[PDB]
């Protein structure tokens, strides 16, 4: 009974791990998106500083 | 002749002198300051949200 | 103003791989 | 000769005016070009986060 109980148990965390890793590899990629962009600026913005 | 008679006239009309390109030039600066300043408003707005963004993917890996 | 000298600047450009990689390695060095 | 220089001399500082004014223009349409695609990259960055 405990075993089954685990086994349930482990399939729930791996079903919500699986779930948070896809958030965070969405999110990790939109903000190395974002941060490539905000280096773009930030470069022309202290080109055009002179 | 024609040719050099007809781009003399319609040659840039302007700082000759000393005041007309002046004028143009701070109001030209006048308008990079102003744009300068919306830029700097606008990047350090991003610059705020790309810092909670790495700020929340640091929390989320901590975890 | 007058950043003609840098806006013209087409080779005479986004974050260099290149270039974090010389900063780390010159960082990663040794723990001083 | 004399009349080259001068209109030289004349058109240098208003066409350098004239670029000047167009640089900045540049840099400024390009500044608020990037700070709306970084606004709706966020925007797109928290719909996939809420997606989850």
């Amino acid at each position: 009974m405990k075993l089954a109980l685990n086994q349930g148990k482990v399939h729930h965390e791996m079903q919500a791990l699986e779930k948070e890793v896809e958030k965070r590899d969405s999110d990790i990629q939109q903000l190395q998106k974002q941060l490539k962009e905000a280096e773009q600026i930030l470069a022309t913005a202290v080109y055009q500083a002179k | 002749a024609k040719d050099i008679d007809v781009l003399i006239d319609s040659l840039p009309s302007e700082e000759s002198t000393a005041a007309l390109q002046a004028a143009s030039l701070y109001k030209l600066e006048e308008e990079n300051h102003e744009a300068a300043t919306c830029l700097e408003d606008v990047v350090y707005r991003g610059d705020m949200l790309l810092e909670k963004i790495q700020s929340a993917l640091a929390d989320i890996a901590q975890s | 103003c007058e950043k003609q000298v840098q806006e013209v600047g087409l080779d005479g450009q986004p974050l260099s791989m290149s270039q974090n990689l010389a900063r780390l390695a010159q960082r990663i060095d040794f723990s001083q | 000769f004399v009349h080259v220089h001068h209109l030289i001399n004349e058109y240098r500082p208003h066409q350098a005016r004239e670029t000047l004014r167009v640089m900045m223009e540049v840099q400024k349409r390009q500044r608020l070009e990037t700070a709306e695609r970084f606004q709706k990259h966020l925007e797109r960055v928290i719909e996939m986060i809420q997606n989850c």
